[PDB]
């Protein structure tokens, strides 16, 4: 069983600039008949089936931007991404096509550095109907922001809150290179109906001061 | 074109059974080797299933030996995955992908959740507005992945951000599903976001309007 | 005052080319158009530089045989099998998979293995010998010839 080590996990890289991701072999993946080196690159954005760059370690596939250099042979191979563009960010895959079983490397997770951009809070009082079930979410919802570093924050009646809330992320976008964000606060409606003042407190390198968007239980 | 088409994904109980299909169009079908791979959630990708063009030699990853059998149907331009007794590490995404040395065309991907619990339809709520607004809608209670969310119909796109799914203590699945309008078009436009949950059947149409105090 | 190069064949009274390993043969080259050649199929192959108007069918490594893929099958090469992390291949070929050693060239079998003993190999004596590696062959005697050219080693034979 051959196993493909990439390196390294996570990248972050500039726009523009040249994405490198390094991939070892735990075998040769060369064919003494052909003198191939049977490495394949594949490229997968968010929810979606991978996209095949690079065959034979650096036959471009049709199709692909010359941007997508692969490159190496031995049990070191590596993928170039020159002047690197938004659409861009994606999990980058190498895979061993050498022999049977067929094994994939562990994943690059690449990220586009941008330049600060700063979220557009919104905050979202739970619905009457929910409540009927008992819990009462809170909803605060970070638009268009980079780098990922966001702090939420969850007062009630301006009392900090702890341990119930979750936080969830977008893909990274493929044009403008931003993430969103969604913080859930769960309650209990006899506690929500208990406090009066719900408020979301966002801090961000691209703001100046704290932003805190807040609603009253019962007035609006 | 050229296409491959996944079905036969869901829901099904550990040791039960289950039949992906493969829809290939645009191709010679014949001319290549079939394959399957997996993604397990936030995992990589497995390779598990192989027939190749002529004499139909078949290759699996150990892991699915004995239990999964990969068949085609030339005649009908089909790749099949008998899975059985099924395990929960069998969960993934099931992608098919023809090859001719490598893999250069896959499929849409079809989930498959190996559970004991059962189906759940959503419960959708507003996320409701106060130059630009954000409304959206609450998913909130449902099993298993993946819902589905568009607004008006899909005529709806420029802003939308549908979050992750979010596994809670309950065994249920919850996200939402938010957009940015301008904050004019709020007494005339009027805003429904389409939630499909094929696994049960459920599809929710909830109209969010603002909240009149 | 003409010529012929080595990746090309004679075929009436032309130098045609030859297709190149993996590509099948078509039609044959004339006066005014070259050879036409198409890559074998994604199950096939073809090892040489040929004319060949069929390609070979794939290996298959039959796990029943114990047999895993070493090298997959490519275009211009064949599948090459080998076998599981305590096993042995037969042979070179490679066409199941065993437990039991072979004596290698210098030695030879003295007990063929049965239940749980292993081939008993022991080295081949003057004047005996065994150019071949086998779980089967004993030592056998070399030519006791009239006109000695070379002496033979033990595990190639005497040469006269």
């Amino acid at each position: 069983d051959i196993v493909m080590t990439q390196s390294p996990d996570s990248l972050a890289v500039s726009l523009g600039e040249r994405a490198t991701i390094n991939c070892k072999s735990s075998q040769s993946l060369l064919n003494r008949g052909n003198q191939k080196n049977y490495l394949t690159w594949f490229q997968q954005k968010p929810g979606q089936p991978p996209k095949l760059l690079i065959y034979w370690a650096s036959t471009r596939e049709s199709g692909v931007p010359d941007r997508f250099s692969g490159s190496g042979s031995g049990t070191d191979f590596t993928l170039t991404i020159s002047s690197l563009q938004a659409e861009d960010v994606a999990v980058y895959y190498c895979q061993n096509d050498y022999t049977y079983p067929l094994t994939f490397g562990q994943g690059t997770k690449l990220e586009i550095k941008r330049t600060v951009a700063a979220p557009s809070v919104f905050i979202f009082p739970p619905s009457d109907e929910q409540l009927k079930s008992g819990t009462a979410s809170v909803v605060c919802l970070l638009n268009n922001f980079y780098p990922r570093e966001a702090k939420v924050q969850w007062k009630v009646d301006n009392a900090l809150q702890s341990g119930n809330s979750q936080e969830s992320v977008t893909e990274q976008d493929s044009k403008d290179s931003t993430y969103s964000l969604s913080s859930t606060l769960t309650l209990s409606k006899a506690d929500y109906e208990k406090h009066k003042v719900y408020a979301c407190e966002v801090t961000h390198q691209g703001l100046s001061s704290p932003v805190t968007k807040s609603f009253n239980r019962g007035e609006c | 074109e050229v296409q491959l088409v996944e079905s036969g994904g869901g829901l099904v109980k550990p040791g039960g059974s289950l039949r992906l299909s493969c829809a290939a169009s645009g191709f010679t079908f014949s001319d290549y080797g079939m394959n399957w791979v997996r993604q397990a959630p936030g995992k990589g990708l497995e390779w598990i299933a192989y027939i190749s063009s002529g004499r139909g030699n078949i290759y699996y990853a150990d892991t699915v030996k004995g239990r999964f059998t990969i068949s085609r149907d030339n005649a009908k331009n089909s790749l099949y995955l008998q899975m059985n007794s099924l395990r929960a590490e069998d969960t993934a995404v099931y992608y098919c992908a023809r090859s001719w040395g490598y893999f250069d065309v896959w499929g849409q991907g079809t989930t498959v959740t190996v559970s004991s619990a059962s189906t759940k339809g959503p419960s959708v709520f507003p996320l409701a507005p106060s130059g630009t607004a954000a409304l959206g809608c609450l998913v909130k209670d449902y099993f298993p992945e993946p819902v589905t969310v568009s607004w008006n119909s899909g005529a709806l796109t420029s802003g939308v951000h549908t979050f992750p799914a979010v596994l809670q203590s309950s065994g249920l699945y919850s996200l939402s599903s938010v957009v940015t309008v301008p904050s004019s078009s709020l007494g005339t436009q009027t805003y429904i976001c389409n939630v499909n949950h094929k696994p049960s059947n459920t599809k929710v149409d909830k109209k969010v309007e603002p909240k009149s105090c | 005052p003409t010529a012929c190069r080595e990746k090309q064949y004679l075929i009436n009274s032309q130098c045609c080319s030859l297709c190149q390993p993996g590509q099948k043969l078509v039609s044959d080259c004339t006066e005014f158009t070259e050879t036409e050649c198409l890559p074998c199929g994604e199950s096939e192959f073809l090892d040489t530089w040929n004319r060949e108007t069929h390609c070979h069918q794939h290996k298959y490594c039959d796990p029943n045989l114990g047999l895993r893929v070493q090298q997959k099958g490519t275009s211009e090469t064949d599948t090459i099998c080998t076998c599981e992390e305590g096993w042995h291949c037969t042979s070179e070929a490679c066409e199941s998979c065993v437990l039991h050693r072979s004596c290698s060239p210098g030695f030879g079998v003295k007990q063929i293995a049965t239940g749980v003993s292993d081939t008993i190999c022991e080295p081949c004596p003057v004047g005996f010998f065994s150019n071949v590696s086998s779980a089967f062959e004993k030592c056998h005697p070399w030519t006791s010839c009239e006109t000695k050219d070379l002496v033979v080693q033990q595990k190639t034979d005497v040469v006269c």
